[PDB]
């Protein structure tokens, strides 16, 4: 019998448990720990991939490229707050010019 | 010297600009997307503009290059947007908000009023034809009876007494926005017959423009529009009754007696107007049942050298007036 | 064309929509393989590991400049200069 | 051998694209490649150190990220 | 007071909100600052020119997007009867032409931007753009606003409804 | 028919479609020795299908 | 020779046969008869011999 539908989530929680304690971070945990991190780990995975579909579908492109991923990790700014050391293979930069620098006439 | 490429996409000193709009759902028409025979209804109530019945122009307009219309303009052999032994509705004067079929059998309307006219009148026989509705769905005004081309497209059929209408609906008979309970309503598998008694030979009047600007020739981009358009408030005023002067209603066979009475004095076109999304087909023609009398509603899109022979007809037809007229 | 000045900002906004690498294949591969041979003789590189090491450069140049940037516009003009490199380096922490 | 000229003027040009400039002086190239051999001579030490510890004379992928992490950096795709 | 009748009596007013206080990258995705971040920039009061307006609590800079104006779409056809019931039920020029054939009437339904003024010294120019295939008109400014300033945009009507603004080089008319 | 409500050149276009086409067709492009007999046979063969 | 690359078909037509079409085009448009035939065969038969 599953172990994951017990509390609705996607994400495996006997992987995350077996990987928890062979990961030696401890001696003993309890039982709602690998549950809990599934949780959070769905939560994470979540908010970060509705975001790339919104790109995907900005382009009007069903695959989601990583420059995809790229800009709707970086145009938000909690994710920058916590993204902060992070690059991104194949990612790109964000379109940006200095102010200043933007000539003009008549 | 590049400046006329541009006078021709701003709009020019001609009258009407050279920028259309016809932003409803205009489809049925505008296949060929070249210098060909053409039609672009346009969003101003009245103006017609077609391109088959070509014609050529004169050359040199600023000492570029000489045009190939000088004397020898390029012929044309393909499909003509019209028809000849009995126009299903029509394809000059329409709306651009109305859904027909390749074959031109099936129509369709807008989000919001639509109609469609003809292009044949009717003076003396039978022309006892058909409108089958295949479908009205809730909030779908689908009011059908005979019309004038000087009645507005986009107006409510029977708001001018150029249009004659018979609600859909209730069977309220309406016109010029004022509604009496008259009769039963129609609507889904509801075929509408409709046979316009005038056997007999009868007299009308047909033209009276007002406006003369408005109807000229230029280049659009890369082909002619004829700019031949109606007018309202001098026609309105122009106003006359003639033999035969009702439009009824039918529905198929029975009749539930002519709505309106005292009908405009002009060229006859059936107009069928809708509200919202609804399809009907048709069957039109100097029979009474069974479309194949005359030759079958001909598309006149075949590659032989009828198509050929009938274009160049057609070329020569506006081609005797456009050299008897004299430019400006 | 003529007007410098324009072309840069033409080129700099087509570049920033693209998003592929921007150093030869060869001529970085033979650095790598030079100064992996300034450490130890022989070694075999995965290919992709070499391009593994090709982008990060790229990011953290990329930063660099970016930082430079902004110190030329706190001297009151828009060239950039090796001392405002310098300058970059010393205050991000990382002499 | 002699090979940091590999890293030529339009490469470099179109970095500094990336950056964000348009005005930059003729005698900026040669701190760049400075700055860009101590940092791929700081990498590439962990790397060997790495690759050498396992036994292993051949340079995986895998390790290279791993001595980006350690170093402060992080890549994201690769392994 | 209760014994002598003062005058001004005929109103045909619809928002009634009129009060002596007024205490004030790249196009297609740009979509979501319309209708999330729009709602705090401008708020609703008492205008000084005319009638009602969008007065400002926050301030926004030249070359910023700020608002979509929406309201009925209609074609020509229907503005013969739209201006009938204007006449009868006092409704003003809502006649909106975006283009002559497509007009935004504003009587039935329409959006908070049916509170603007006109004057021959305004703020803002129109601007229009097309995301997704559909036409849109979207604000660009050229300066920055203050707190406490109506937006307002020149009708660019070439040269009888008065433009009472007060200002030197308001044309009076929206001429 | 082809005197009021019927404009001349609509007529033309619409009621008397098959007999004229062909006709000017055949002295356009065939061009036979006898072509009345053509011409006659042509409009005799369309009686009862336009009014 | 008839429309290979010289004349255009539509030319040839508008160059070739003018001083009939023009006249009966004319008298179907104004003089409006059901049968233009005999005016189209007389003004042919003016210059049947007279055709170059
Ligand atoms: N200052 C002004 N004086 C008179 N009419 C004005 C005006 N400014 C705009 N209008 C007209 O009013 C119409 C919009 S209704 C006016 C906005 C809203 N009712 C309000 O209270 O402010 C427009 O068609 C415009 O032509
Ligand atoms: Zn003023």
């Amino acid at each position: 019998k599953t172990r994951s539908s017990r509390a609705g989530l996607q994400f495996p929680v006997g992987r995350v448990h077996r990987l928890l304690r062979k990961g030696n971070y401890a001696e003993r945990v309890g039982a709602g720990a690998p549950v809990y991190l599934a949780a959070v780990l769905e939560y994470l995975t979540a908010e970060i991939l509705e975001l790339a579909g919104n790109a995907a579908r900005d382009n009007k492109k069903t695959r989601i490229i990583p420059r995809h991923l790229q800009l709707a990790v970086r145009n938000d700014e909690e994710l920058n707050k916590l993204l902060g050391r992070v690059t991104i293979a194949q990612g790109g930069v964000l379109p940006n010019i200095q102010s200043v620098l933007l000539p003009k006439k008549t | 010297g590049r400046g006329a490429k541009r006078k021709q996409q701003d709009g020019g000193t001609t009258g009407t600009t050279k920028k259309a709009r016809s932003d409803p759902l205009f489809s049925a028409q505008r296949l060929p997307p070249h210098g060909y025979p053409l039609e672009h209804p346009f969003n101003k109530d009245g103006y017609r503009y077609i391109l088959a019945e070509p014609d050529p122009h004169a050359p040199d307009p600023e000492k570029l290059e000489l045009d190939c219309w000088a004397g020898k303009p390029i012929p044309g052999d393909l499909y003509r947007a019209c028809l000849y032994e009995r126009v299903l509705l029509a394809l000059h004067d329409r709306a651009p908000q109305l859904k027909i079929s390749d074959d031109r059998l099936t129509v369709v309307g807008e989000k919001g009023y639509s109609m469609v006219r003809a292009s044949h009148g009717v003076r003396k026989g039978a022309w006892y034809f058909e409108i089958t509705v295949d479908e009205m769905p809730p909030d779908t005004a689908a009011r059908l009876g005979w019309s004038q081309p000087l009645g507005n497209l986009q107006a409510p059929l029977g708001y001018d007494k150029f249009s004659y209408s018979w609600r859909s609906k209730k069977g309220t008979k309406f016109h010029q926005s004022i509604g009496k309970h008259y009769s039963s309503g129609y609507g889904q598998g509801d075929v509408l017959g409709f046979y316009i008694n005038l056997p007999e030979d009868t007299e009308t009047a047909k033209s009276l423009p007002d406006t003369y600007k408005d109807k000229a020739l230029i280049k659009f981009k890369s082909y002619l529009y004829f700019e031949e358009k109606d007018f309202v408030d001098k026609a309105e005023k122009s106003l006359k009754q003639t033999p035969h002067s009702e439009i009824i209603f039918y529905k198929n066979g029975v009749n539930q007696g002519v709505a309106y009475k005292d009908i405009f004095e002009g060229v006859y076109f059936p107009a069928i107007s809708l509200y919202k999304s609804c399809t009907v087909s048709i069957n039109f023609g100097p029979c009474f049942k069974y479309p194949p009398k005359d030759l079958t509603y001909r598309p006149m899109s075949d590659m032989g050298w009828g198509a050929v022979v009938e274009h160049t007809l057609a070329d020569v037809l506006y081609h005797v007036e456009t050299e008897v007229d004299g430019r400006r | 064309r003529y007007r410098p000045g324009t072309v840069a900002l033409r080129e700099i906004r087509r570049y920033q929509k693209s998003t592929e690498l921007l150093i030869r294949k060869l001529p970085f591969q033979r650095l790598v393989r030079e100064i992996a041979q300034d450490f130890k003789t022989d070694l075999r590189f995965q290919s992709s590991a070499v391009l593994a090491l090709q982008e990060a450069s790229e990011a953290y140049l990329v930063a660099l400049f970016e930082d430079t940037n902004l110190c030329a516009i706190h001297a009151k003009r828009v060239t950039i200069l090796p001392k405002d490199i310098q300058l970059a380096r010393r205050i991000r922490g990382e002499r | 051998r002699d090979n940091i000229q590999g890293i030529t003027k339009p490469a470099i040009r179109r970095l500094a694209r990336r950056g964000g400039v348009k005005r930059i002086s003729g005698l900026i190239y040669e701190e760049t490649r400075g700055v860009l051999k101590v940092f791929l001579e700081n990498v590439i030490r962990d790397a060997v150190t790495y690759t050498e510890h396992a036994k292993r004379k051949t340079v995986t992928a895998m390790d290279v990220v791993y001595a980006l992490k350690r170093q402060g950096r992080t890549l994201y795709g690769f392994g | 007071a209760r014994a002598e009748v003062h005058l001004r009596k005929s109103a045909f007013d619809m928002f009634n909100f009129l009060a002596s206080k007024h205490r004030q990258l790249p196009m297609p995705m740009r979509f979501r600052h319309l209708k999330k971040t729009s709602k705090e920039a401008v708020g609703v009061y008492r205008s000084p020119i005319h009638g009602r307006g969008l007065f400002c609590k926050r301030n926004i800079d030249a070359g910023e997007m700020v608002i979509e104006y929406a309201g009925n779409v209609i074609r020509s056809i229907q503005t013969d009867k739209r201006e009938k019931y204007y006449d009868s039920k006092g409704i003003g020029c809502y006649m909106f032409r975006i283009d002559d054939s497509e007009v935004v009437d504003a009587t039935m339904h329409g959006n908070a931007a049916r509170f603007i003024n006109h004057s021959c010294e305004p703020n803002c120019y129109s601007r229009v753009i097309n995301i997704d295939g559909q036409k849109h008109i979207v604000i660009f400014a050229m300066r920055k606003i203050y707190r406490g300033e109506e937006l307002t945009y020149d009708y660019k009507f070439p040269i009888k409804l008065p433009c009472n603004c007060g200002a030197k080089k308001c044309r009076k008319f929206l001429n | 028919v082809d005197l009021q409500s019927l404009p001349t050149r609509a007529y033309l276009d619409q009621t008397v479609v098959p007999i004229l086409l062909q006709g000017l067709a055949v002295l356009a492009k065939e061009r036979p020795p006898n072509p009345i007999e053509f011409l006659a046979s042509y409009l005799l063969k369309n009686k009862a299908q336009f009014e």
